């Protein structure tokens, strides 16, 4: 006839127990923005974004 | 001139002869789509593979 599969009983989602904002307000929102050719790349790391 | 034998041999030998392969089904959905409901649309849009 066709295939047998169980459905799932509920859902279940695990994140880091980590809450720190990201900066991106002021990334974004920065007075200050360099050129094209000297782009300041910047490593955001260990925050909610 | 005519070869006769005198005294006889009696031989046994095996011979090995496949009758059977291992039975096996598959059903698309689970392989190729793998139970997810987006793909099961999309599968059956390819006619009756």
């Amino acid at each position: 006839t066709s295939n047998f599969r169980v459905q799932p009983t509920e859902s279940i989602v695990r994140f880091p127990n980590i809450t720190n904002l990201c900066p991106f307000g002021e990334v974004f929102n920065a007075t200050r923005f360099a050129s094209v050719y000297a782009w300041n790349r910047k490593r955001i790391s260990n925050c909610v974004a | 001139s005519i070869a006769i034998p005198t005294n006889f041999t009696i031989s046994v030998t095996t011979e090995i002869l496949p009758v059977s392969m291992t039975k096996t089904s598959v059903d698309c959905t689970m392989y190729i789509c793998g139970d997810s409901t987006e793909c099961s649309n999309l599968l059956l849009q390819y006619g009756s593979f």
